[PDB]
RNA sequence: GCUCGCCGGAAGACCAAGGGUUCCUGUCCAACGUUAAUCGGGGCAGGGUGAGUCGACCCCUAAGGCGAGGCCGAAAGGCGUAGUCGAUGGGAAACAGGUUAAUAUUCCUGUACUUGGUGUUACUGCGAAGGGGGGACGGAGAAGGCUAUGUUGGCCGGGCGACGGUUGUCCCGGUUUAAGCGUGUAGGCUGGUUUUCCAGGCAAAUCCGGAAAAUCAAGGCUGAGGCGUGAUGACGAGGCACUACGGUGCUGAAGCAACAAAUGCCCUGCUUCCAGGAAAAGCCUCUAAGCAUCAGGUAACAUCAAAUCGUACCCCAAACCGACACAGGUGGUCAGGUAGAGAAUACCAAGGCGCUUGAGAGAACUCGGGUGAAGGAACUAGGCAAAAUGGUGCCGUAACUUCGGGAGAAGGCACGCUGAUAUGUAGGUGAGGUCCCUCGCGGAUGGAGCUGAAAUCAGUCGAAGAUACCAGCUGGCUGCAACUGUUUAUUAAAAACACAGCACUGUGCAAACACGAAAGUGGACGUAUACGGUGUGACGCCUGCCCGGUGCCGGAAGGUUAAU
RNA sequence: AGGACCGAACCGACUAAUGUUGAAAAAUUAGCGGAUGACUUGUGGCUGGGGGUGAAAGGCCAAUCAAACCGGGAGAUAGCU
C-alpha cells in the first residue's frame, strides 16, 4: 500500500528548506523560535 | 456539410458533425501563432473563479486581426482554416505589400477573394468600413464599440449586427441578443455575417466530446449537501426552495445588469 | 602561474595502500592524498615542482568519510581528496 | 562438491527516485538475526568510487515562483512590469577489447570525436539587445525497406559413448568484432536558376514575404540499412604449463551463407481524422549604429585548454516507503529457446534462487486441494460456493431493433499421427548465369538453393487428438438507469453522480458571475451560434389545468415611509 | 472509424474464502470490471481550514475531517462521574 512519506529531496528542501524559511516573516519566526529553543538541526536543509 | 454518423457504437448514435472541406488540412501560418495554456477556469489566486472548465485539447493562439485598420492596400484570400480559440473559421488573406493576416472568415468568402479596408472601400463582404459610410439596413459583422479599439461585437459564428439607423455621429444597431444599441458612426464594420453558420447544428453525441472541448461536468445544487449548496439536501429528491446560484442569488428572472455608465448607449434591452 | 605557499599546501600525503603499489608498478602513477579544494592544475603544478617530475595527467576522487561509533557517541572521519598522478616516461616517484 | 527442486516479460540484468558505506577484505560472535551460527546488510579495523565525450553544473526556456521601479493595502503585506529563476522538455563530442578482492564508455590498449582560446598563413564586410529562417512538436492507421535477434546449413575443433544400436542423413561446442571514417541506397520532401520591382517584417537588409519576366529541367535537401575501411588487430572452442588448487600464465581453429524476423530503425515520414496538436536558446541568414588598407569574418595548419561536483553499493527491494531482515507499495530500460496469436500460458536458457527454526508423528478439528455409488438444487434468504462452458475453421442462428445490432445468439460438424497428391505443393525469398545499361548500392531475365502454409485422399493408434497449462455457461420473462464513464481511500459501485440532448433564466463586454478590504485576476486574448446559473437527462410519443399563496418581472397614479 | 469487441501489461475492486493479538492499522487466494480513453503514469507546479478541492459519498485535504494539524488564550467551563 502507499504510504503518505513519498520523499522527494527537491520538493523537502523547496517546501521546508532553510532558503524556503528565510523567504518568508512567519519562516524567519519559524527560525528565530528554533534557535531560541536551541535546535541542533534548524531545517531539513541539514 | 452537417452530416450524422452511424450508430456503430453507443457514443457515435446521435453525433453530428460539421465537415467544411474548404478547411485548410495542413498546418497554420506559423508567425500569426502564440502559445496559449490552459486555466483550469482559476485565477492568480489559484482559486476556482469559473467553475466546469479543465482538460481539453491543447490549442495555440491564431492572432486575428479584429482592428481590420490596413486600409487602401487589397488582400487576397489564400485559405480558410480551423481556428480551435473559436466558432468561426479564419482566412489566410495576403495583402498586396506581401504581409499575411488572419481575419474572421465571412459567410460566403472562399480562397480568391479580394477584401479591402477603409472609407474607400467597396460595399461587399470582408470589406470594413467605418460604419458612417455603411448603408442603413447592412449586415455587419466584427462590429467596433469604440473607434480603433477592434471588432467586439458579432463575432461568433452566424452572428451579424444591423445598422437599422443612423443619427449623425452615432449608429443604432440591432445585436444578435435583439438589444437595440447605439455605438459611434467612426466605429469600423465588417460588411456581410460571420461564417460556420452551420455551428449550431453540431451535436457532440457523447460526454468525452464536450470533456474534448475543456468543460468539466456540472454537479447541480439539489445533489448536494446542504453545506454545499443552497439547493442541497433531502431525503430523496427534495426542492421546496426559491431557485439560486451556489452563492444564494436567484437564478431564473432576477436581472443582474449594474451599469449606469454604459445604460446611455442602450436603445432598447434584448426582452 | 600557481604560487608556491599554494602548492606547498595541496599535496597532503602519499596514499598507501596495494591498489596505490599496483598503480605505481603498472601504470606508473602515484596516489595521493591531497587538499579537498586542490585542482587538478594545483596538483600537476604541485607534483612537478615538489617532486621535481614530469607530470602526464592528474585524476581525482572526493573519498567520503566513514561515520563511526566510538563508545556509543556516533561520529564521522573527514571527506578527503585523492588524486592518482600518472607520471610521463620513467619518472619514478 | 555432487544430485534434487523453484523463477525465467523474472524471483534475471541495468538504472532513476530514495537510502548512504549497506560495497571488498581481514578479524570477532556479546547484542542484533524470530533457532544454531564457524555465517551476515551485526561488531571492529583496513581498503574501495579515477571522465573534455556518462550525469550534474552549464546555455535555453514551460507550468509556476520571485520580482527594481510601479499599482494597491490599518501594519504585516497583495499583485505585477522590466528582469530573474524554475525541468519533467531544447542545446557540442567515444567506441571496442582488456583489467581490480572491490571502479570503469572514467584505468590500460587500440581506434576516434567535439567545442573553445591563442599563434601563423591566406582569403575577406565585419558588426545586434534588432528582422527573417530554423529549432518546432496531435491522435489514429497503413505499408514498404531494414536491423537487433533467432534458426538451419556450411566451416572448424572435439566425440565414437556406463545398457540394444550409434563412422553417420551421427553427437557436442564455437562460428564474435564497435565508434569513427568513406560511400550514398530503399524511402521522404520540394521544381530549379537568373534578373528586376515592392503601401510588408517598428529602423535597415543583399535576408524573409510579395509581384512580374526569362530560362532550364533535374537540381537540392533529407535518409535506414548495406558495403568498404577500422581490423595484417582484437576476440576466440580448446590445448599446454602452474596453482599460493581459489585461480593464473601461454598459445590459438573456424569465424561463412541462407532463411525467418520485431513493439526497435528509416519514420519529427506517409495516409487520414478532428478534439487542430510548448517555449526559448544553440544554429543559419539579414542588415543598423559603429569600425574601416583596423578590428572582425572564413579556411588551413600548429599549439593549448575543456574546470568543478557525482561515480562504491541496493534499487519491484533484507539496503527505498510501510515501527520489523514485514506475503503490501515503487517510475524507466533490456526481451533467448520450444510450443503459442501473444509481453497470455507451460517447460527451459543466460542468470538467479530453495524464501534464517528444525526433527518426528500421521487423532479430532481448522485451512488449501483431489475423487466419489444412487439422486441432482431436494441445500439456502439466495445455486452462496463448487461443478460446468471454454480453441480454431466451417455450417447454422429467433423475437425484437434506433437497422448498427441482438450474435460468439442458439446448435452442430472437423481436429492426433503417417504416407501420397508434391522424395515439400500453393506462396514467400532469391544465387549463379545471360543481356541491356543515363554504368550502379542499376534494370530485366532467370531460376539453384532456402523457407513454407492450407487442403484432399488413403492409412494408423488410443477410452479420449482444441488431450496438459491455457480457455465464453446458455436461454426465457421482468423492475431500474439510455449508453462508456464516476462514487462513500478502509463494511454501500447502486436504481446514486456525470453524461450527450432539452428547457428556463441571466449576461452588450470594463459582460453576467467568481476570487480579492484593494490593485488585480479568472470568465476570455472569448463576444449572444458566446459565456454563467438552474432544473431535466440518449432516443420515441409527449409534457394537460391553476398566477389564490410564496418568489421573480414589469408598473407607478395613490397610501405609508429614512437620513436631512 | 469507434468514450467499438475479446484479452495481457497497466488501472480498478463485484463475489467468496482466509486472515481479524494478521504476513498486512484494509491484505492474500480464486474468480471479477476497464483495458485508444471522460484512459493511465513519472517529474515539477498551483489551490489552505468556514478555507480548498469534490462526475457530490459530507468524499478527500499526510493511517486525523459535519470544519486538518501544531502552538497559544488555557489550569476554558464541567449544577457531572
Ligand atoms: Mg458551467
Ligand atoms: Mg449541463
Ligand atoms: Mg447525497
Ligand atoms: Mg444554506
Ligand atoms: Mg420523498
Ligand atoms: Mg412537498
Ligand atoms: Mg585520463
Ligand atoms: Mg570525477
Ligand atoms: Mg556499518
Ligand atoms: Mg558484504
Ligand atoms: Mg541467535
Ligand atoms: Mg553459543
Ligand atoms: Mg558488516
Ligand atoms: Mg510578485
Ligand atoms: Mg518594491
Ligand atoms: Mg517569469
Ligand atoms: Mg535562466
Ligand atoms: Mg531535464
Ligand atoms: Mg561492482
Ligand atoms: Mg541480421
Ligand atoms: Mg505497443
Ligand atoms: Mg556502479
Ligand atoms: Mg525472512
Ligand atoms: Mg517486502
Ligand atoms: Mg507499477
Ligand atoms: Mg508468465
Ligand atoms: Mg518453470
Ligand atoms: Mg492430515
Ligand atoms: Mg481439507
Ligand atoms: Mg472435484
Ligand atoms: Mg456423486
Ligand atoms: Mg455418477
Ligand atoms: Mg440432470
Ligand atoms: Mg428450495
Ligand atoms: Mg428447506
Ligand atoms: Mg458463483
Ligand atoms: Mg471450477
Ligand atoms: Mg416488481
Ligand atoms: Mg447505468
Ligand atoms: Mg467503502
Ligand atoms: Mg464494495
Ligand atoms: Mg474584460
Ligand atoms: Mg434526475
Ligand atoms: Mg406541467
Ligand atoms: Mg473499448
Ligand atoms: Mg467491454
Ligand atoms: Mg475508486
Ligand atoms: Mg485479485
Ligand atoms: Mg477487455
Ligand atoms: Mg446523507
Ligand atoms: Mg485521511
Ligand atoms: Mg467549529
Ligand atoms: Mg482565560
Ligand atoms: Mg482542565
Amino acid at each position: 500500500m502507499k504510504r503518505t512519506f513519498q520523499p522527494s529531496v527537491l520538493k523537502r528542501n523547496r517546501s521546508h528548506g532553510f532558503r524556503a524559511r528565510m523567504a518568508t516573516k512567519n519562516g524567519r519566526q519559524v527560525l528565530a523560535r528554533r534557535r531560541a529553543k536551541g535546535r541542533a538541526r534548524l531545517t531539513v536543509s541539514k | 456539410a452537417v452530416v450524422k454518423c452511424k450508430p456503430t457504437s453507443p457514443g457515435r448514435r446521435h453525433v453530428v458533425k460539421v465537415v467544411n472541406p474548404e478547411l485548410h488540412k495542413g498546418k497554420p501560418f506559423a508567425p500569426l501563432l502564440e502559445k496559449n495554456s490552459k486555466s483550469g477556469g482559476r485565477n492568480n489566486n489559484g482559486r476556482i473563479t469559473t467553475r466546469h472548465i479543465g482538460g481539453g485539447h491543447k490549442q495555440a493562439y491564431r492572432i486575428v486581426d479584429f482592428k481590420r485598420n490596413k486600409d487602401g492596400i487589397p488582400a487576397v484570400v489564400e485559405r480558410l482554416e480551423y481556428d480551435p480559440n473559436r466558432s468561426a473559421n479564419i482566412a489566410l488573406v495576403l495583402y498586396k505589400d506581401g504581409e499575411r493576416r488572419y481575419i474572421l472568415a465571412p459567410k460566403g468568402l472562399k480562397a480568391g477573394d479580394q477584401i479591402q479596408s477603409g472609407v474607400d472601400a467597396a460595399i461587399k463582404p470582408g470589406n470594413t468600413l467605418p460604419m458612417r459610410n455603411i448603408p442603413v439596413g447592412s449586415t455587419v459583422h466584427n462590429v467596433e464599440m469604440k473607434p480603433g479599439k477592434g471588432g467586439q461585437l458579432a463575432r461568433s459564428a452566424g452572428t451579424y449586427v444591423q445598422i437599422v439607423a443612423r443619427d449623425g455621429a452615432y449608429v443604432t444597431l440591432r445585436l444578435r441578443s435583439g438589444e437595440m444599441r447605439k455605438v459611434e458612426a467612426d466605429c469600423r464594420a465588417t460588411l456581410g455575417e460571420v461564417g460556420n453558420a452551420e455551428h449550431m447544428l453540431r451535436v457532440l453525441g457523447k460526454a468525452g466530446a464536450a470533456r474534448w472541448r475543456g468543460v468539466r461536468p456540472t454537479v447541480r445544487g439539489t445533489a448536494m449537501n446542504p453545506v454545499d449548496h443552497p439547493h442541497g439536501g433531502g431525503e430523496g429528491r427534495n426542492f421546496g426552495k426559491h431557485p439560486v446560484t451556489p452563492w444564494g442569488v436567484q437564478t431564473k428572472g432576477k436581472k443582474t445588469r449594474s451599469n449606469k455608465r454604459t445604460d446611455k448607449f442602450i436603445v432598447r434591452r434584448r426582452s | 602561474m600557481i604560487r608556491e605557499e599554494r602548492l606547498l599546501k595541496v599535496l597532503r600525503a602519499p596514499h598507501v595502500s596495494e591498489k596505490a603499489s599496483t598503480a605505481m608498478e603498472k601504470s606508473n602513477t602515484i596516489v595521493l592524498k591531497v587538499a579537498k579544494d586542490a585542482t587538478k592544475a594545483e596538483i600537476k603544478a604541485a607534483v612537478q615542482k615538489l617532486f621535481e617530475v614530469e607530470v602526464e595527467v592528474v585524476n581525482t576522487l572526493v573519498v567520503k568519510g566513514k561515520v563511526k561509533r566510538h563508545g556509543q557517541r556516533i561520529g564521522r572521519r573527514s571527506d578527503w581528496k585523492k588524486a592518482y598522478v600518472t607520471l610521463k616516461e620513467g619518472q619514478n616517484l
